[PDB]
């Protein structure tokens, strides 16, 4: 009737990804930590672009959406960071953005590479991840890009540039003794890399009274944050939304009596 | 239908206008009935 | 025979004909008569032999081109009327070697039997696996697609345009490709297409779309719409000018916001503008002034890219306006893959909606199992099995379709080398729950094209709108 | 009221009342310079 | 033209109710909660919870519709047990559980970091 | 035209890989073993690059 | 002077006639881009190709609805003179009328 | 010598790029309008 | 009227080569409306003399 | 809505797996195949000598094309009921049929079997060239590779004169269809 | 044997025509020779 | 001259007068939707926004209207237009102030499209009764129209850029029409081959012949998220 106690063990744990694995939880409560991964931890985007020059072979909302898919690092100070929305400025201030700007000029025979290392921050905690460097336009002579852009909060949920993941892994039973995939041909069918299962054998006896746990996972990082701290923003911000319902509720169940 | 040893009453013609000519306009109604339907039960099809 | 394979008195392009029954020698030498290439063959063996093969890889810095072939007599171009004459020979490797004789007097080969399709056709991939409607349909949708239609496009100022941000090559490609610079000039993105029924909204030729992809720039596309309006002093009485009109000035101005013009009566590059706005401020003098401003249709809303002032032909001063107009993927928008599977996107999905792999990839699309049974475009698995080993592999996948060198069972025994189901299928969890799906969903990459017609294009309502005064009827405003 | 030249990409001041043409380079093509006015874009 | 602004998904407009019950007429003891602006991450967790509990009849959830962002979670509980009981306990297990989550993953951090 | 940032299927960075991607097949690298030394394992993000067509290379011959 | 013939882009009478790739960037003219079509008024027009019967060569058909049982045409042109074609018919009639 | 069937694959798409590198895919129209 | 006396729009047996099989629109066009296939070439014509 | 939601749990797709058979399954088809083409030379044999009876009401010519299209129409049922055997529960072509969703047995058999012969205004291939289909056959070959019929499956692929006799075969259902959509509503609106 | 069907057969019907394009009979026998194929 | 107005296929009497443009009529895209009822259209808010209903003002609705007024054009649903009992339009967006805008019985306040109101939907070619049916309308948030997947055959639609035409009844009177003649669910059987004209499609007619096999078995978790999607379900879980 009551929590599961669930156990971690983290099997890898690099600048770009965290192999770890949940243990004794429910699959329900194991995918909604891997939807949280994409969906619901906060990271910094630009979110705003004004181009001031844009002489490049591409459009302005071309560089625009390009600019707001680079990550930008936002460990630390996303948490302390405003939701611009929730922010009482007048649209934008330190406490909810980080302004960006830039201004290249190319004026050599040489092809300019306007990259991600020509994104100028005015805060020193959060700046573009690479600083290889991500190319942002190719600049002919003769052609310019000025812009200022501004970086604010927010989560995967609203756009896919700010998901903190390049790609979450997740896997359970990889002997399928759940059966909760049926193979017409076992033998035909690779084995997980977390299988315990012999050359010979393809599947697992079937376990009629088992259930999902055990879950592995493999969070790999965009950059904006540590694979780590994705992890630990996630349960925390799925810990908030649960949270947040209850308090809600208990006004609800109060006004209905 | 007047040949000898010929069906009189089960011989018919797909030409309407045969029809008319020959047996009146009531065996229009009946062989138009036919024709139509046997178009459209050609491919299996029902109409009411 | 001789002589126009010597090139002595008889051009190439002579097509002589001998009926041997009817006693008739027929030499055409008129325009107009439709003929191929075709290899010359002699005593069941090829003239063409390893030292043309030679000299023709080193078509540059040696001179040596298409012309010598003709020229050497190893290959001469047949019409219609004499390839009635004409023992042809599909390959050289299995046709005139050494068999049961069928036939011991092939007098031609064929270069390559592939070359029958034409430029669209030449695009579909293993086109010789599909139902053949599917590969007359596709031909009319790769017409469609979009893509980079010319490189030049930026000085172009076409009055519709449609520019992809990022046309992609195809992962599993034709040998015929090479010569239609689809390569170059590719239109589609390579999309990793799951097909399963995923929440029934992908039925009856519907697509599932991820959204977290189209929200990283999948499939989305430049619209440029080109306005040109010339203004004409035909007529001494009435004298048209570019200029915004003043309230002052002319007697009957709309309501319109004529702040966007400049003081010439042109929007400058670079302005928001819709329905509302007037992009050329035209004002006729009246035999005050009359004005006779251009606007936007209510549906269009897009930036102004371009304003060029010149003369027409007429010596008249005009310009052309170019509205830019970012055209995101949405739910209406049609999508085909190269094989005749054409469907509108039906809903998006985030990426944590998305059905995932054990590696937690999500199908970029993902198409209703039911549109291939009926269609029997067998082709397109080939082309998603075929894709997904080009993706591994790191080497991208020959389509061509009179190919004996690949078939399935070799596409699949490759795909097991990176373990990977050697049929294509995976294990899919879902998206919602996290639970496995109980079977394993065929998912890979597939080419997907975006087609021109766009929902946004289409909409379009009525309520008590402008009747027409003569008949009083309902008329476009 | 900034025209660029559609050859030499000069940048000439044109008034509404005089013909429109490259001051030294003679050219017929012009292009208007782009607004001064700011224009802003979400990056999605 | 139509395009939803992104984050109608997770916000709540003015005057809009976060969670709202409803009591289910058909069955004793059954209660329908109605979630704007949560998706199946708050549905299926909190539903699974639900199951846990041997007092919940029946616990189910659904999104009526992809297009719009409510959660429907339909808990019927025994005669001697409330719906909103039954509620408020799946979430404050939901909770200790996240929580007890949240310290074992920072330890495994300190433990992996360490050596 | 250019590199896209993210790879469309996960959202990993390949924005950066275009470059040393076009140095390694100079390298005599084949495509993929270009990838695999660049970090790309899934299939998606080869896509990314495999699959790549840079057309801002030509659009920069014509003069601004 | 007696008038203006339309060139077909990329002909040999084209101005775009043996520029190299490099040479036809510098006019805004895409290398790949294949010429064959014209500009009229501005607008880039394709002649499509019209198929239409062989001339000088002798046709024999049969016509069930005509009065002839065949008919042996023949639409005969110069070499390259008088565009217009003359057709001659030798045609059997029918055995219909008794 | 010859072209054997190892190499005709290669062999034959040599051919034809050739034929496309001389002639192209419009050259129909061009030259009609040369001639 | 040509076109009257026997249909154009079936896939003749001579257009191997020739025409491609496949490309043709869909509707009131079907089969009238061609396209060479890639090495076909039309003849530009020459003097018999 | 509540099998949409079941459907979640069980999914269903369609993939290359589903387009093969067993190698036994494949076997059996080339056999039949190999023996229809032997039955069909045997006929044009019997032609050729005249040997071949004409059936009452049909001359010499549709006898003999009588007798190959029905050989020729066994062999693809033969194989396509062969095929069709070969295919196990799991098959997504099979449920897609057995269901009735889509597709049928016909489809099944020209992915996996054979796709059959095609037929141009109800008749094998004509002979467009002179007394040949195309070039690359031999002068009056009525076998069943010159007249139209493709031997081979989707999944195994058309070789080039299959698949532009199967374009040819496939136009007159383009032609038909644009025929259709002329017709549509031209009867009701003059019963009307 | 052939006859017209579908759209052209019921065009004709609806279009009453004096000469269809198929026009056929369907005969019937009443004596031995309905049973008897040489008598028939 | 005055004989060429009315000859041709355009001219007055058969251009004019058997077939012309009709307003408060819609046309877009059709997409699938399968959590909609049969007799039910899903409609883009830009649709519904333009499209009106013009509602006789009375006390049962007099401050339901009234708001509508106040939201007008600007936001939705609110109203266009309102028709005095003078029979005199007054257009909304131009001037909002509430003192002008008082209503009163017997007024029509010209509203926007909202949920549930009665539209007629329609395929060309419309060969059938089956090919107008009447719809609810669902508003919802894309570019449009939505069908559920069984009313795809009657209508022989396909989701692959097909385009269907929405017309609004405009009065109680022909609104009841539809809702008592030409209502999807009352289309259910055709008098042509008195058997149903629509059934279940590629989904889930495929997934129900799974799910009726003899193996198939569900566990407790499973059935309780089934009937969740069974609206008529009586809340009692059968016995296992
Ligand atoms: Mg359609
Ligand atoms: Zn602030
Ligand atoms: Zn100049
Ligand atoms: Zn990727």
């Amino acid at each position: 009737p009551y929590a599961n106690q669930p156990t971690v063990r983290i099997t890898e744990l690099t600048d770009e990804n965290v192999k770890f694995i949940i243990e004794n939880t429910d699959l329900a409560v194991a995918n909604s930590i891997r939807r949280v991964f994409i969906a619901e931890v906060p990271i910094i985007a630009i979110d705003w672009v004004q181009i001031d020059a844009n002489s490049s072979v591409l459009h302005d909302e071309f560089i625009a959406h390009r600019l707001g898919l680079i990550p930008l690092t936002s460990d630390d100070i996303v948490d302390k960071l405003q939701y611009s929305r929730d922010c009482t400025c007048e649209e934008f201030c330190p406490e909810c953005s980080v302004e960006f700007t830039l201004d290249v000029r190319c004026n050599e025979d040489q092809t300019r590479h306007v990259t991600s290392r020509d994104l100028i921050s005015n805060s020193p905690r959060v700046i573009p991840v690479t600083s290889d460097d991500i190319l942002i336009v190719k600049l002919r002579k003769g052609q310019e890009l000025r812009l200022r852009a501004y970086a604010k909060k927010g989560f995967g949920k609203e756009h896919a540039k700010w998901n903190p993941t390049a790609g979450v892994a997740f896997e359970y039973d990889p002997d399928n003794a759940l059966r909760h995939t049926v193979y017409p041909k076992p033998e035909e069918w690779p084995k997980s890399e977390y299988s315990e299962l012999d050359e010979d054998e393809s599947q697992a006896p079937y376990d009629p009274n088992g259930k999902p746990e055990r879950f592995y996972y493999n969070v790999e990082s965009c950059g904006s944050l540590r694979p780590e701290t994705i992890v630990l923003s996630a349960l925390s911000g799925l810990k908030k939304k649960l949270s947040d319902l209850q308090t809600q509720l208990s006004h609800e169940i109060q006004s209905d009596v | 239908l007047s040949e000898k040893d010929v069906d009189p009453v089960r011989t018919t013609s797909n030409d309407i206008v045969e029809i008319f000519t020959v047996l009146g306009i009531e065996a229009v109604r009946k062989a138009l009935e036919r024709e139509l339907y046997h178009v459209i039960s050609f491919d299996g099809s029902y109409v009411n | 025979r001789k002589l126009r394979r010597q090139m002595d008195i008889i051009v190439s392009e002579v097509s002589m004909i001998r009926d041997i029954r009817e006693r008739e020698i027929r030499i055409y030498t008129d325009a107009g008569r439709i003929c191929r290439p075709l290899l010359i063959v002699e005593k069941q063996k090829l003239l063409l032999k390893k030292r043309h093969i030679d000299q023709l890889k080193e078509r540059e810095y040696n001179n040596y081109s298409w012309q010598d072939l003709v020229a050497s007599g190893v290959v001469e171009y047949i019409d219609t009327l004499e390839e009635e004459t004409v023992m042809l020979a599909m390959t050289p490797d299995d046709l005139q070697e050494k068999e049961v004789a069928y036939c011991s007097t092939y007098t031609h080969c064929e270069i390559h039997p592939s070359m029958i399709l034409g430029v669209c056709a030449s695009i579909i991939p293993f086109p010789d696996h599909n139902q053949s409607p599917r590969n007359t349909y596709q031909s009319a949708m790769g017409k469609q697609a979009m893509g980079v239609y010319i490189t030049n496009f930026h000085v172009r100022m076409d009055t519709l345009a449609h520019v992809l941000y990022y046309p992609q090559k195809p992962l599993v490609t034709t040998r015929s490709m090479e010569y239609l610079r689809f390569r170059e000039l590719p239109a589609g993105i390579n999309s990793i297409v799951a097909i399963a029924s995923y929440t029934g909204y992908n039925q009856e030729d519907s697509v599932i779309m991820n959204r977290s992809a189209v929200d990283r720039g999948f499939f989305r596309s430049v619209f440029y719409r080109s306005y040109k309006e010339q203004e004409s002093k035909k007529g001494f009485d009435q004298e048209e000018v570019f200029e915004k009109p003043t309230r002052e000035t002319c007697q009957g101005m709309r309501h319109a916001i004529y702040d966007k013009l400049d003081d010439d009566g042109l929007i400058a590059p670079g302005v928001r503008v819709s329905g509302d706005d007037v992009i050329i401020g035209k004002t006729v003098t009246l035999p005050t002034k009359r004005d006779c401003s251009t606007f936007l249709r209510t549906s269009e809303t897009g930036i102004v890219d371009q304003v060029m002032v010149t003369l027409n032909q007429e010596g008249y001063k005009f310009c052309k306006i170019r509205v830019r107009s970012v055209r995101i993927p949405q739910i209406g928008d049609k999508f085909a893959s190269r094989h005749g599977q054409k469907g509108t996107c039906g809903i998006q999905y985030r990426q944590e909606d998305m059905p995932f792999t054990c590696e937690g990839i999500t199908p970029d699309i993902i198409i209703n199992p039911h549109a291939i049974p009926s269609r029997m475009t067998i082709g397109h698995l080939i082309e998603c099995l075929q894709g997904k080993v080009s993706a591994n592999k790191g080497e991208i996948g020959d389509a061509t379709p009179f190919n004996d060198a690949v078939n399935v069972q070799k596409i699949s025994n490759l795909l097991s080398d990176y373990g990977y189901h050697l049929r294509g299928n995976e294990v899919l969890y879902n998206g919602f729950t996290g639970r496995k799906i109980t079977s394993q969903i065929f998912i890979g990459p597939t080419y997907y094209q975006r087609l021109k017609h766009m929902v946004d294009d289409k909409i379009h309502s009525r309520a008590r709108g402008p009747i027409q005064i003569l008949n009083r009827q309902p008329m476009e405003g | 009221m900034i025209y660029i030249c559609g050859e030499c990409h000069t940048e000439n001041e044109i008034k509404s009342r005089d013909p429109i043409r490259c001051r030294e380079c003679g050219y017929r093509i012009m292009y208007k310079k782009r607004t001064k006015r700011l224009v802003v874009f979400d990056a999605r | 033209m139509n395009a939803p602004p992104a984050f109608e998904s997770f916000l709540l407009f003015e005057g809009e109710k976060k969670i709202t019950i409803n009591k289910d007429t058909k069955v004793p003891n059954a209660c329908l909660f109605t979630i704007n602006k949560e998706d199946h991450t708050l549905g299926n967790i909190i539903k699974s919870q639900l199951l846990k509990d041997p007092q919940v009849l029946f616990a189910g959830y659904k999104v009526p519709h992809p297009l719009e962002h409510k959660i429907i979670i339909r808990v019927q509980t025994t005669p001697d047990y409330s719906p909103q009981e039954a509620f408020t306990n799946a979430i404050t297990d939901l909770i200790s559980e996240l929580s007890l989550l949240e310290e074992r993953f920072r330890v495994a951090i300190k433990d992996k970091q360490e050596g | 035209m250019i590199i896209p940032v993210r790879c469309f299927t996960c959202g990993k960075i390949v924005g950066n890989k275009w470059e040393a991607y076009l140095g390694l097949l100079q390298a005599e690298y084949t495509e993929g073993d270009a990838l695999d030394a660049l970090g790309l394992k899934r299939y998606c993000c080869r896509r990314m690059l495999l699959a790549h067509v840079d057309l801002i290379e030509k659009l920069l011959n014509y003069a601004p | 002077f007696i008038g203006k013939i339309p060139i077909m882009l990329r002909s040999t009478y084209c101005l775009l006639n043996g520029l190299t790739d490099r040479d036809l960037c510098e006019l805004n003219e895409c290398p790949l881009d294949p010429g064959g079509y014209f500009i009229i008024n501005g607008s880039e027009k394709v002649l499509i190709a019209q198929e239409k019967m062989a001339t000088n060569t002798v046709y024999v058909f049969a016509k069930k609805d005509s009065k002839y049982a065949y008919t042996g045409e023949c639409r005969s042109c110069l070499e390259n003179s008088s565009r217009p074609t003359s057709t001659i018919w030798v045609s059997m009639l029918a055995r219909g009328g008794q | 010598d010859e072209i054997t069937p190892d190499l005709w694959q290669e062999a034959c798409w040599i051919v034809i790029s050739s034929y496309f590198d001389e002639k192209g895919l419009v050259r129909q129209q061009l030259d009609s309008f040369d001639e | 009227r040509d076109g009257k006396l026997a249909k154009p729009r079936q896939l003749h047996n001579t257009l191997w080569g020739m025409v491609c099989p496949a490309e043709t629109p869909e509707g009131h066009a079907v089969g009238l409306v061609k396209n060479l296939a890639l090495m076909a070439y039309i003849s530009v014509g020459s003097q018999p003399s | 809505t509540v099998i949409n939601n079941w459907l979640l749990i069980e999914g269903h797709t369609i993939g290359i797996g589903d387009s093969i058979a067993d190698s036994k399954t494949y076997q059996d088809i080339q056999n039949t195949i190999k023996k229809a083409k032997q039955d069909v030379i045997e006929v044009i044999e019997k032609a050729h000598n005249n040997e071949l009876e004409p059936t009452p009401g049909n001359t010499l010519r549709q006898t003999f094309e009588n007798q190959v299209n029905r050989i020729l129409n066994d062999a693809r049922d033969k194989t396509g009921s062969s095929a069709q055997k070969s295919l196990s529960e799991y098959n997504n072509f099979k449920s897609m049929v057995v269901s009735g969703a889509k597709g049928s047995k016909i489809n099944i058999s020209q992915v996996i079997a054979v796709v059959g012969q095609q037929n141009v205004e109800g008749k094998r291939i004509p002979f467009g060239f002179k007394h040949r289909t195309l070039p690359h056959f031999i002068k009056d070959d009525y076998g069943p590779e010159s007249r139209g019929f493709v031997e081979n499956s989707y999944l195994a692929g058309l070789t080039p004169t299959e698949f532009f006799f199967h374009a040819m075969g496939g136009r007159e259902g383009l032609i038909d269809t644009a025929v259709k959509t002329a017709e549509t509503g031209y009867i009701q609106r003059r019963l009307i | 044997k052939n006859v017209t069907l579908g759209v052209p057969r019921l065009k004709e019907l609806i279009n009453i025509s004096k000469k269809p394009k198929t026009p056929s009979l369907t005969v019937f026998l009443l004596g031995q020779s309905a049973r008897d194929a040489e008598r028939a | 001259s005055l004989k060429q107005r009315l000859k041709g296929k355009e001219g007055r009497v058969r251009g004019n007068l058997m077939g012309k443009r009709v307003d408060f009529s819609a046309r877009t895209v059709i997409t699938p939707d399968p959590n909609l009822s049969i007799d039910q259209v899903g409609v883009p808010r830009s649709i519904a926004a333009n499209m009106t209903f013009a509602e006789i003002v009375t006390p049962f609705n007099i401050d339901r209207l009234q708001e509508l007024v106040r939201r007008g054009n600007s936001q939705y649903p609110g109203a266009k237009y309102i028709i005095r009992d003078n029979g005199d339009r007054i257009d909304l967006r131009f001037h909002p102030k509430p003192s002008d805008l008082h209503l009163q019985t017997g007024y029509k306040v010209e509203r926007h499209m909202c949920d549930g109101d009665i539209v007629i939907f329609n395929r060309q070619p419309t060969l059938h009764k089956m090919s107008m049916m009447g719809h609810r309308v669902r508003i919802l948030p894309w570019s449009t129209f939505r069908l559920n997947l069984s009313v795809t055959t009657p209508y022989n639609a396909d989701f692959d850029g097909d385009e269907m035409n929405l017309h609004l009844p405009q009065s109680l009177e022909t609104r009841a029409e539809i809702q008592e003649l030409a209502m999807v669910p009352r289309m259910i059987v055709t008098p042509q081959s008195n058997r149903p004209v629509m059934g279940i499609v590629q989904d889930t007619l495929t997934a129900v012949r799974k799910f009726t096999k003899r193996d198939v078995f569900l566990e407790r978790g499973e059935v309780m998220n089934l009937l969740m999607f069974l609206s008529t379900w009586d809340g009692k879980v059968p016995q296992p």
